[PDB]
């Protein structure tokens, strides 16, 4: 006779979902600098990636369904607001601004606001008469000569993220706890959202940079061999086309205008650093890419984007249609102070059948509001010098817009505001699953009494 | 076999009973955004705790291995033990047996313990 | 437009009619987001259908559609004289394309 | 019989000893004002193991029931076998012993455990 | 003897023996900078556990006593009975033996519980 027989501790595990903890490197740790923005006391990470790979396995990953970037997603925002709350709070400091533009000539565009005002100082009875630069897209006229306050400043209460902490992405690895593994798809060519053949059980994630890019992914993963381009629903043009680059596309930006620091106390003790005079050469910012390789690097996409419309069509890349200036132009931050650049002459080709870089006009925007968290609002303050930062484009948010008439020829746009889908392009890969140990199973054993 | 955690994933069950050590120990892995953690690691106590305990209201109290008096019912997707050890692994096995595992507890807990216990209690009575 | 409507339906109360969405195959067959808005002349379009036959709570669920193939039909049941008032159909397309429309009579003249 | 946890408080003690198993499953139930939550389920973990600890320290090392060598002081309400397990409930039961029961605990583990087993060790090693 | 939890920290391990029911009791302990007390009882037991594992994955399943049918490697300070059980403490000992505790724990389940529980699993499936 079939009798059943417990087994504990089988290879057994189902699709869940948990807290997943964090693990950082500690050849940076070094490198506090004050708790740097993302890690702070986040455990050491394993000092060997210990990963299995398993045969005879199939799993239905599902990127889009997968519940690691709604955790990491919030994870970025609630570690956001906790790294400004022990900051300086700025809401003394929108009063009328008597902005002037900046000793210039003629042919500026603006973007340089010299605006002064009254501040008050440490004593509560005594004020102070200090100016400042601010750029336009951070003051806006109320209605002599002309008079500006603050953008965001009704609204939201302005908080500036005090600048003893930095920006720049440290590698996270979300690492689950006991119980908990992270299945980690190995497979080459695999758009997410379906079976894997090669699975591999990792320790966790591997090192993921918080990067906030929008169109133009950078500092991420390179694809597996040919650009890998993933999205929800082909069908639905909406539906965010994440291009994994193979080959990673230089991009060099350069803040060019050497600005000082001002620190203005508006405290006891609190101290609002405002943009002093600019020293040198008044440029604008602007960020290089080499046409030689993009030209190849779009290209490479419209062979691969051509697989899933049609034997032969037309597309199409032009500049976004509107929005925000987080989506029209490619919102990042480099060297800590952010600027947004319009990129018209990233998406301007056609392709049908078949030495010198690309600069894009970038303009700086100081008072943040990403995530579009309303009434919550961050001042980034100004770096001394230059800023130049060489990153590598991994990425495009693409997405497709047509009036389908008889489809005879396509239109893909960039865009990707919500900021999801940059952790998505590194989220892909991977899934937690609950080991179930506990096995009943038929066997002839049988315990006596 | 030492193939890591969740080596023999893939392999037959009858070589996936040789790997079931390796994953027994790494069931329990030795402010703000500190929660994450802190909750996840009592969530990973109180998990294997939840396992240990139906591992010892049943006629277990052992590991790795557990035999019990409960007689397979031929409802329970009846086959033969060649066509389940060889040809099938614990990934596809539990995939097909999703329907009992609750009533399977039931009977192999109570009509086991609160009887060859109280058998051996009345045994050793005398 | 590009989905094809019949020009007006017209009948009277207590019976039933059956208004078709006919399209290609990219709007009704190629996806199954068909939808039926309610337009009183002068008024702005409520929407009644907008599934394949699932539709919201405001409408009377006597109104019921399907889609066949690369075809899509709207079938009214119970006509009062509150229906006096257009239909147009909606479907995905690669994109937004309403239908031609078709005016209502009830309890009257053609 | 499966009548929920306490089912059969009031039952007597030898009707309630079939009863134990649904009131050992259900022992460990598998911001502001959400460490309650939290807090509540740390202290179940505890409690749990407080008991189970003892429970392996002690002669038993089993679940449910368990017999060990230490003999019944007549001090401990001597009575007769009908006179408690017939007459008398879990409730009317501890409530008279809860005098004594820190020290037949440490009877329980250090008068069996400290000599049995150890005398189990002298069994094996003779 | 019960000299309290360690008190026969410096004694013999002979003599060492017969108190471990002791250092195991003490072994669980029954807003800001109350944290502490939480992280502490959560430390605890997630230790606790984890050294309950490490000897349910042994050959033991019990405390206090254990045996398997692992031999002594000559390598690992081969010298007598007397010599170790008479002649050191716990102390000294796990200080010259700080070298082979996780190499010997883990041929202590492998070898022996992906073993011999088969092997009882096998003589009682015929
Ligand atoms: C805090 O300040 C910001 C910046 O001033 C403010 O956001 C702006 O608010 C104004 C309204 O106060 C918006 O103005 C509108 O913009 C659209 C698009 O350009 C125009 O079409 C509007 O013009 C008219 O449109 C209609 C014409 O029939 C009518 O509604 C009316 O006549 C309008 O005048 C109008 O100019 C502006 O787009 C935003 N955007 C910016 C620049 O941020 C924000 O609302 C303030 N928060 C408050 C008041 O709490
Ligand atoms: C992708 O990864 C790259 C990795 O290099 C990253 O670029 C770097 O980011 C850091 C941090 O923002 C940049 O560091 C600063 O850059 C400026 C200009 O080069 C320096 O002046 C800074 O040095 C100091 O001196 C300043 C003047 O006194 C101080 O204000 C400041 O606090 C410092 O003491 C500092 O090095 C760095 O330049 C770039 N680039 C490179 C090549 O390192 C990039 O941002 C990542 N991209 C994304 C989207 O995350
Ligand atoms: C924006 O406007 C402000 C205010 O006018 C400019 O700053 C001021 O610039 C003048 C020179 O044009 C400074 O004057 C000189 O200061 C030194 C200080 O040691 C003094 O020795 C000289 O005799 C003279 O007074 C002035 O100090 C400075 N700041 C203030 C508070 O007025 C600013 O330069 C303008 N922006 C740019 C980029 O030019
Ligand atoms: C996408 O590409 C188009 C390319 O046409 C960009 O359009 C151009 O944008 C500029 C700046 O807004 C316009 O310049 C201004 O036009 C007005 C009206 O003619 C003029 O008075 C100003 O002096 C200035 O020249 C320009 O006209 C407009 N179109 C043309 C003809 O080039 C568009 O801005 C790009 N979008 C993004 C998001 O980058
Ligand atoms: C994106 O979303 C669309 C809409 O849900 C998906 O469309 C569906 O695609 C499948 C094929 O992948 C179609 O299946 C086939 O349909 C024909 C006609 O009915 C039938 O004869 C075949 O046997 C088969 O069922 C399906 O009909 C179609 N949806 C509808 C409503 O027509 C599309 O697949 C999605 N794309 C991705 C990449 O997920
Ligand atoms: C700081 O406060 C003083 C208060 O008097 C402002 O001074 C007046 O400013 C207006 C506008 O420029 C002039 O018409 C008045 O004549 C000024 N009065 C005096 C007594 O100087 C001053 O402008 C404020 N500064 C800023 C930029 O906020
Ligand atoms: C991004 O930069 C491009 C640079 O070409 C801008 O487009 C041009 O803007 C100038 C502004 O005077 C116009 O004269 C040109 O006709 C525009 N088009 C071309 C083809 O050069 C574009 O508007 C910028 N986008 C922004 C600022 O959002
Ligand atoms: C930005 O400009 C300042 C000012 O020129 C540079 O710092 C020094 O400033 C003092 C005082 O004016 C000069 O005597 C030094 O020669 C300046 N050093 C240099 C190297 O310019 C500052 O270094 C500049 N920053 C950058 C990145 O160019
Ligand atoms: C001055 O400010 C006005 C208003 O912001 C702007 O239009 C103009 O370009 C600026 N510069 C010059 C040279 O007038
Ligand atoms: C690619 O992603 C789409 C998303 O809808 C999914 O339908 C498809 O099956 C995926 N293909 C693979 C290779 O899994
Ligand atoms: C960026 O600068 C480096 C160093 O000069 C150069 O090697 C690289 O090609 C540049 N990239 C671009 C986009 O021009
Ligand atoms: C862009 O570069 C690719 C690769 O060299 C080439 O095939 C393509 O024709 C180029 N496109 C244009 C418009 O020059
Ligand atoms: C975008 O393409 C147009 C031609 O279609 C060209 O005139 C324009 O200069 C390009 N963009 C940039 C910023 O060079
Ligand atoms: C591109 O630059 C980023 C900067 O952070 C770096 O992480 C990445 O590895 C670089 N690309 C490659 C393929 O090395
Ligand atoms: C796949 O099956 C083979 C059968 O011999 C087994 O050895 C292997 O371990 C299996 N895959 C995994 C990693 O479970
Ligand atoms: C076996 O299955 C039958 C039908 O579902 C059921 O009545 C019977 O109680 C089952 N026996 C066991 C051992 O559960
Ligand atoms: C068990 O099987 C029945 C059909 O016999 C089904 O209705 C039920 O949903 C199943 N339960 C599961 C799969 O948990
Ligand atoms: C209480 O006593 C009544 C009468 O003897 C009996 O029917 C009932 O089952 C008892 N309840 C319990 C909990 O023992
Ligand atoms: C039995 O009771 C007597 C009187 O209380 C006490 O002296 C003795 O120690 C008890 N024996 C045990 C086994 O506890
Ligand atoms: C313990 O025993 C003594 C003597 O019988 C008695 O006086 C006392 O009340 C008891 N304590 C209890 C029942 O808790
Ligand atoms: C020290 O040794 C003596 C015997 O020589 C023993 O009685 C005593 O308990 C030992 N101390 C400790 C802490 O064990
Ligand atoms: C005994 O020690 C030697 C090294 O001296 C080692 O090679 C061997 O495997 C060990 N044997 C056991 C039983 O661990
Ligand atoms: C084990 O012994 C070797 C040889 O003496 C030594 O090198 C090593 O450090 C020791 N490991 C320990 C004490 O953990």
């Amino acid at each position: 006779n079939l009798w059943v027989t417990v087994y504990y501790g089988v290879p057994v595990w189902k699709d869940a979902e948990t807290t997943l903890f964090c693990a950082s490197d500690a050849k940076a740790y070094e490198t506090e600098k004050h708790n740097v923005w993302a890690t702070h006391a986040c455990v050491p990470t394993d000092p060997n990636p210990q990963e299995i790979h398993l045969e005879n396995v199939t799993e239905e990953f599902n990127m889009w369904k997968n519940n690691m970037v709604e955790q990491m997603h919030t994870d970025i925002i609630s570690l956001w607001d906790q790294s400004l709350k022990p900051c300086v709070k700025l809401t003394p400091l929108c009063v009328t601004l008597q902005c002037t533009n900046v000793t210039n000539n003629i042919t500026d565009d603006g973007e340089l606001k010299n605006c002064s005002f009254n501040m008050t100082t440490e004593l509560r009875d005594k004020k102070q008469k200090v100016y400042s630069l601010f750029y336009r897209l951070d003051v806006v006229q109320i209605n002599s000569n002309k008079e500006y306050r603050l953008i965001n400043c009704n609204t939201s209460a302005i908080t500036q993220a005090c600048p003893k902490v930095s920006f720049e992405p440290i590698p996270i690895h979300y690492c689950a706890p006991a119980g908990f593994a992270i299945l980690k798809c190995k497979d080459k060519k695999f758009n997410g959202t379906g079976p894997c053949p090669s699975v591999s059980t990792v320790q966790c994630t591997h090192g993921i940079k918080p990067v906030v890019s929008t169109q133009l992914l950078l500092n991420g993963s390179l694809a597996e061999e040919e650009v890998m381009i993933r999205s929800e629903n082909i069908t639905n043009n909406a539906k965010n086309i994440l291009v994994q680059f193979n080959t990673p596309v230089q991009i060099n930006c350069t803040r060019p205008n050497n600005n000082t620091r001002k620190s203005i106390r508006i405290g006891p003790g609190q101290a609002f650093y405002a943009t002093g005079d600019i020293i040198g050469d008044i440029r604008q910012a602007h960020c290089n890419v080499s046409k030689a390789t993009w030209n190849e690097t779009l290209g490479k996409v419209v062979k691969q984007l051509r697989k899933h419309f049609g034997n032969n069509t037309i597309i199409r890349f032009a500049n976004s249609s509107g929005g925000d200036l987080e989506v029209t132009t490619h919102s990042f931050n480099c060297g800590g102070e952010f600027f947004y650049c319009n990129t018209s002459g990233l998406f301007n080709s056609t392709w049908i059948s078949n030495n010198d870089s690309i600069t894009l006009p970038c303009r700086i925007k100081q008072i943040i509001n990403m995530w579009q968290r309303i009434g919550q609002a961050m001042y980034a303050p100004p770096i001394q010098g230059v800023i130049r930062c060489v990153s590598n484009i991994t990425g495009l948010i693409l997405t497709r817009d047509g009036g389908s008439t008889n489809s005879t020829t396509e239109t893909f746009r960039p865009g990707g505001g919500d900021m999801r889908d940059n952790w998505r392009s590194e989220l892909y890969k991977y899934k937690v699953v609950k080991i179930e140990p506990l096995g009943v199973a038929p066997t002839r054993c049988k315990r006596r009494v | 076999v030492f193939l890591g955690f969740l080596g023999a994933a893939g392999s037959t069950m009858g070589a996936a009973s040789m790997t079931l050590t390796v994953q027994a120990r790494n069931l329990l892995s030795g402010t703000v955004w500190g929660i994450k953690q802190l909750q996840a690691r009592v969530l990973a106590v109180e998990r294997y705790l939840r396992d240990q305990q139906l591992l010892g209201i049943w006629g277990c109290s052992g590991k790795l291995i557990c035999c019990t008096n409960v007689p397979w019912n031929s409802s329970w997707s009846n086959r033969n033990l060649s066509e389940i050890w060889d040809n099938m692994t614990w990934l596809q096995w539990d995939k097909e047996i999703s329907n009992y595992t609750q009533i399977i507890y039931g009977l192999l807990e109570e009509s086991q313990n609160q009887q060859e216990k109280n058998e051996q209690d009345l045994l050793a009575l005398d | 437009s590009a989905l094809t409507q019949p020009a007006s339906v017209s009948g009277s109360p207590g019976q039933s009619i059956t208004i078709s969405c006919t399209g290609s195959s990219r709007d009704v067959g190629g996806f199954d987001l068909v939808s039926w808005y309610q337009q009183h002349p002068g008024k702005a379009p409520k929407l009644m259908i907008y599934e394949v036959s699932k539709r919201p709570s405001g409408v009377s669920n006597r109104f019921s559609a399907s889609k066949s193939g690369n075809t899509a039909s709207l079938t009214i049941s119970g006509l009062q004289a509150e229906d006096e008032a257009d239909y147009y159909c909606y479907s995905y397309a690669d994109g937004v394309a309403f239908g031609g429309g078709t005016k209502l009579t009830v309890l009257g003249q053609p």
